[PDB]
RNA sequence: CGAGCUGGAGAUACGCUUUGACUCGGGGAUGUCCGAAUGGGGAAACCCACCUCGUAAGAGGUAUCCGCAAGGAUGGGAACUCAGGGAACUGAAACAUCUCAGUACCUGAAGGAGAAGAAAGAGAAUUCGAUUCCGUUAGUAGCGGCGAGCGAACCCGGAU
RNA sequence: AAGCUACACCUCAGAAGGUGAGAGUCCUGUAGGCGAACGAGCCCUGAGUAGGUCGUUGUUCGUGAAACGAUGACUGAAUCCGCGCGGACCACCGCGCAAGGCUAAAUACUCCCAGUGACCGAUAGCGCAUAGUACCGUGAGGGAAAGGUGAAAAGAACCCCGGGAGGGGAGUGAAAGAGAACCUGAAACCGUGGACUUACAAGCAGUCAUGGCACCUUAUGCGUGUUAUGGCGUGCCUAUUGAAGCAUGAGCCGGCGACUUAGACCUGACGUGCGAGCUUAAGUUGAAAAACGGAGGCGGAGC
RNA sequence: AACCGAACCUGGAGAUAGCUAGUUCUCCCCGAAAUGUAUUGAGGUACAGCCUCGGAUGUUGACCAUGUCCUGUAGAGCAC
RNA sequence: GCGAGAGCUAACUUCCGUAGCCGAGAGGGAAACAACCCAGACCAUCAGCUAAGGUCCCUAAAUGAUCGCUCAGUGGUUAA
RNA sequence: GUAGGGGAGCGUUCAGUCCGCGGAGAAGCCAUACCGGAAGGAGUGGUGGAGCCGACUGAAGUGCGGAUGCCGGCAUGAGU
RNA sequence: CUUGACUGCGAGACUGACACGUCGAGCAGGGAGGAAACUCGGGCUUAGUGAACCGGUGGUACCGUGUGGAAGGGCCAUCG
């Protein structure tokens, strides 16, 4: 057998593209928040380097 | 398929053992003393070859001084009097010509002492 | 088939031990033993189909004897198979296998040292492959 | 042939990996490297601090159409093509979904195909050509 | 079946057997005492009775619960089935939810199997057509200190 | 004699076991054939319910928007223009008739029997080559070791020393170099004999060098055994910054003893087949052999 | 019922064991680490850093010279 | 060894930096002796040259040559 | 050259196929001065008394000095 | 005088094992001060800070299980 993580699938780490990890940028989430509105902005979508291998074992079928 | 130890480790020990001749006591009847000894034993015969070729260095030089100081000189200012008489090199066992003709030590003797005045 | 725990964790003076089942003990417990298991696997088609085809290749160096009907033998008996063997070289210095379609003419000779029977299909890479020579017999597998 | 001459192909089995057995090779210490946490063995990907907690955007469906770009047929020389002779004739092989087609280089000659539905440009390219596409009513 | 046989037993004496032994296949008939034990008691295999049979020696009966009555039940089974109960080490790198697992274990009932079974269903095609088992769906849909981790069904292909 | 040999023979039967060693044709058997008296065996259509509130729970269902079934407590309907469901709930649209019962087969298991085995073969294999015995325990309960004369008992009459035990002869037998402490018979351990050695010696027990004395069946040599004397020389493992360590382990020898297995699981290297396409699963039929089986799986489109 | 801060027996059960010990045939090639961050972390782990194998590329590597910029230690000084 | 803190300008102390060795490094020297000095062991040879370090006897090799010094066994154990 | 990665291989049982060997004597055991780069392999002799080698391929309960490891045998302490 | 204590973005680099962190020319919509050139996406700079989960509040109309809605969920913004 072997599962996914479900803790990859919704949560950051899409799987695609030519077989690497896109995730996402993290911090003030929904938590309290002032500070600047070009890192309130500069949250959107990142992606991770040398981690990889472990992300994708995660979600090797990718949901 | 099962495939017990018989007949493979007798053998290897009995080679092991048969190693051991006039090893003293448990050296030579009991196989793990025996092997034991063996490695301690590798050490020795690898160590010591190399070393016999200096010991026999030192057994030549040990009786070429002796026959030079018989005639008058020492080791240092012969072996040095027939290297600065140059095409003289013969070198190798010097050590049996001193021990065994005396005639001819005797003319090496006078060729070094040419060589150095 | 053995118990319990055994004596002392600490203090018996003997060796530390839990109870007489394992594989360090002499009693019983074979640590890492075979268990009952199936090798057969599905060895793909086009391969084992090719397998055959070149097996029977194999023999067209210097074997396979023919693949037609050929029997004289009086309904079924093994020394008139064994004449009509050896009206054919088969005087049995070689292993043979035939393949053919009737129990009259195989049971001929299963008896012989050299010759084994199959009936069509039921062929063998491996059959066909440690025999010294095949009577392939049958033409109808033989020829499409 | 000879069994006794059969031979695997050179470079097709190696041999496994025999682990302990000796000091000419993988002594004692077996490929493991002496203390630790390595030993009869468990626990998996995981850091035991804090293991990269990022954090999750999530909407559960999907449904997706099954894919014929159309580079290929045109090179097909058989034309006119309703799609349920296709999945009977080649390619297509999903019977859970519906068929798309999409643009991929080049159209050339007349065509007719059935498929669920595709992309609109490929109507742009398919229209000229002298070709139908029937979504299906 | 067609000459041996008299158990292992290997030790003699004694016999038996071609009017068929011995051995094998198949029925009968005997079947002490205890044991569900059941006439009453009991520290299993031993104590003590009663009633008709009645010449005696011997035989037959005498527990309870179902039922008018026949006739039935009680106890015993390696594992397998269903049910009434129902753990904890353990994993979560600590631990409460969670997991281990309705696992182990105990108990009840039954058989050669058992359970289940003939749609107030599945499900989204106005499709299907009792139950069970296998493959696949698929580790998908989902569940979850959204942690560890747990994890379907429909369609479809088979056994029947 | 069953092996070798030389000439034969059967074969629907050359599977096997026994027989003084290896038997197609010596025995039991085998292919095939027959085969018993009794013997076993395919106007209605279910109410203290449906439904509800409280506690709970089952299926993926951990109170979550939480439907539906399930009962523990309290309540409590409707009839065919009627009743239940379709995951809060409503309308529409669909599916189905609850509160009555029975029901073979496909499924599981292995006390028991048969066949088979890239299963063991006496520390293995069941605990047992038989034993739940001996033995341990008040009990529940736990729990051993287990083997071999020879083809055939022909199982050693008789004699000798000895109370015997034990042995030596004679016999039998191919062998007693098999004698009942009965196949082989390793090693540790105990001895007897012989060679070379040793009673001023300091020694991890060796190693290398040279002299002495024996010996001559891979062997007169660059031999083999053993010695005297010189030089050199801190057991093994583990654990460690660092082990001769006065740090762990170990009396010795024999045998047992530790990186495996599993799964249509992931990810790579190498190799084979077919290649823009590759492949089957469960099963069916055939089995001294394997074919069939596209359900489904992987590429092919990404964001 | 000859060891009671919770009896004995059998079972779960091969509990779990970041801890100790042990892990056996051979030659050849290369060859480390005890650092940095994080850690209910400190004798354990994860990611880097250093090893090896295979593929790709192809001197991009290494010292040393010349050119150029950056620096506030040694020394020195008393202008803060 | 060098550069520093902590310490008593202690420690075979401790903690950073820096080079080298041991770790995993056999061989020669330093009497003995992981770290110091010389030097990185593919195998054989009863052949030759050197390094550190040596040349009275243990113990291989000048009782070497030329100028001096110390008469303490200094050499072969600190200072005010 | 330690952990570690890589390469080529030796030996054990079982299975398939081949080549064969065996009472004028098999495996096993025992001695040995031969051979191969190692794991190892042969020659000859002694013992034994019924099975077995070599080659190629396949599968492993496949290689012990340690574990206060297990079973068994036998020693030391001691003629105490 | 007024809000550039802006929305949509982010070429390139510093820094870190990640995950975070820092600086940012220039493009669009729209502003602000200046006569203009031009400067504005907080403060001379370096401290004034918390991943994730679960939830509150405001929009959006993406999901919403037969269909049409709604419950519930997602996206954007914010709070604990
Ligand atoms: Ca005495
Ligand atoms: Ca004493
Ligand atoms: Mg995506
Ligand atoms: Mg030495
Ligand atoms: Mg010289
Ligand atoms: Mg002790
Ligand atoms: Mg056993
Ligand atoms: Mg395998
Ligand atoms: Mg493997
Ligand atoms: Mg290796
Ligand atoms: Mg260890
Ligand atoms: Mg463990
Ligand atoms: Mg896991
Ligand atoms: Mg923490
Ligand atoms: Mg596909
Ligand atoms: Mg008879
Ligand atoms: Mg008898
Ligand atoms: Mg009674
Ligand atoms: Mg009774
Ligand atoms: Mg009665
Ligand atoms: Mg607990
Ligand atoms: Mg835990
Ligand atoms: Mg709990
Ligand atoms: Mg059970
Ligand atoms: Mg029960
Ligand atoms: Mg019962
Ligand atoms: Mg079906
Ligand atoms: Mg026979
Ligand atoms: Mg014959
Ligand atoms: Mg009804
Ligand atoms: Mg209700
Ligand atoms: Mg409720
Ligand atoms: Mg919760
Ligand atoms: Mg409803
Ligand atoms: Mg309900
Ligand atoms: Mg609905
Ligand atoms: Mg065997
Ligand atoms: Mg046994
Ligand atoms: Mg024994
Ligand atoms: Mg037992
Ligand atoms: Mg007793
Ligand atoms: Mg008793
Ligand atoms: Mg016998
Ligand atoms: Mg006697
Ligand atoms: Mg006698
Ligand atoms: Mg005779
Ligand atoms: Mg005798
Ligand atoms: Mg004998
Ligand atoms: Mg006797
Ligand atoms: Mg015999
Ligand atoms: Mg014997
Ligand atoms: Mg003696
Ligand atoms: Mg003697
Ligand atoms: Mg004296
Ligand atoms: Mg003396
Ligand atoms: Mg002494
Ligand atoms: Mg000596
Ligand atoms: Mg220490
Ligand atoms: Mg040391
Ligand atoms: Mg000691
Ligand atoms: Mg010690
Ligand atoms: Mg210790
Ligand atoms: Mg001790
Ligand atoms: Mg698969
Ligand atoms: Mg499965
Ligand atoms: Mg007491
Ligand atoms: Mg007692
Ligand atoms: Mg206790
Ligand atoms: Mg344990
Ligand atoms: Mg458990
Ligand atoms: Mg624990
Ligand atoms: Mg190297
Ligand atoms: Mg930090
Ligand atoms: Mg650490
Ligand atoms: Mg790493
Ligand atoms: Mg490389
Ligand atoms: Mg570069
Ligand atoms: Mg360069
Ligand atoms: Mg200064
Ligand atoms: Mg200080
Ligand atoms: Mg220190
Ligand atoms: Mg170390
Ligand atoms: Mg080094
Ligand atoms: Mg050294
Ligand atoms: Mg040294
Ligand atoms: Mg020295
Ligand atoms: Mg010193
Ligand atoms: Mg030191
Ligand atoms: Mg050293
Ligand atoms: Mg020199
Ligand atoms: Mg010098
Ligand atoms: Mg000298
Ligand atoms: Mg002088
Ligand atoms: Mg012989
Ligand atoms: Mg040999
Ligand atoms: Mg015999
Ligand atoms: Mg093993
Ligand atoms: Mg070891
Ligand atoms: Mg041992
Ligand atoms: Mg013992
Ligand atoms: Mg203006
Ligand atoms: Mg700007
Ligand atoms: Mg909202
Ligand atoms: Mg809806
Ligand atoms: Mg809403």
């Amino acid at each position: 057998p072997k599962m996914k993580t479900h803790k990859m699938a919704k949560r950051r780490i899409k799987i695609t593209g030519t077989g690497k990890v896109m995730a996402f940028k993290s911090g003030k989430r929904h938590q309290n928040t002032g500070k600047s509105g070009d890192e309130i902005r500069g949250k959107g979508k990142g992606f991770v380097l040398a981690k990889a291998e472990w992300a994708r074992m995660k979600l090797m079928l990718p949901r | 398929p099962r495939a017990k130890t018989g007949i493979v480790r007798r053998r290897r020990h009995k080679k092991v053992l048969k190693r051991a001749k006039g090893f003293w006591g448990s050296r030579s009847k009991q196989y793990r003393n025996a092997f034991q000894t063996l490695l301690n034993a590798a050490t020795y015969e690898y160590r010591d070859r190399r070393n016999k070729k200096r010991d026999f260095r030192r057994l030549w030089i040990q009786r070429i001084n002796a026959g030079a100081r018989l005639h008058g000189m020492n080791y240092s200012t012969f072996i040095n009097g027939l290297k600065r008489a140059n095409i003289d090199l013969n070198r190798k066992v010097l050590a049996d010509i001193a021990a065994r003709e005396p005639e001819a030590f005797k003319a090496l003797v006078d060729a070094s002492r040419n060589a150095r005045q | 088939k053995t118990g319990r725990k055994m004596y002392g964790q600490k203090g018996t003076g003997n060796a530390r031990h839990g109870d007489r089942s394992v594989p360090t003990f002499v009693g019983g417990g074979v640590a890492f033993g075979p268990k009952p298991r199936s090798y057969d696997y599905t060895l793909p088609r086009q391969v084992r189909q090719l397998g055959l085809a070149m097996a029977i290749a194999s023999r067209q160096e210097g074997g396979k004897l023919v693949a037609v009907d050929g029997f004289d033998i009086a309904d079924a008996k093994t020394k008139n198979f064994i004449s009509w063997a050896k009206q054919n070289g088969l005087d049995g210095t070689e292993k043979v296998l035939l393949v053919t379609d009737d129990e009259n003419t195989r049971r001929a000779a299963r008896n012989v040292s050299w010759v084994s029977v199959l009936p069509v299909a039921g062929v063998n890479v491996y059959d066909i492959l440690r025999h010294d020579r095949l009577v392939i017999d049958a033409a109808a597998l033989e020829i499409v | 042939m000879k069994l006794h001459d059969l031979k695997p192909t050179p470079g097709s089995r190696k041999d496994r990996k025999r682990v302990g057995r000796g000091p000419g090779g993988t002594d004692k210490t077996a490929g493991r490297g002496h203390k630790g946490q390595k030993s009869r063995s468990g626990a998996g990907k995981g850091a035991f601090f804090e293991g990269g907690r990022s954090r999750l955007i999530a909407r559960l469906p999907k449904r997706g159409f099954n894919n014929v770009g159309t580079t290929y047929e045109v090179v097909k020389l058989s034309q006119l093509q309703d799609l349920e002779d296709t999945t009977f004739d080649r390619d297509t092989l999903e019977a859970y979904r519906l068929v798309r087609r999409k643009n991929r280089p080049v159209k050339l000659l007349a065509s007719g195909e059935i498929s669920r539905a595709v992309t609109v440009h490929v109507d742009a390219a398919s229209a000229a050509a002298i070709k139908a596409v029937e979504a299906a009513g």
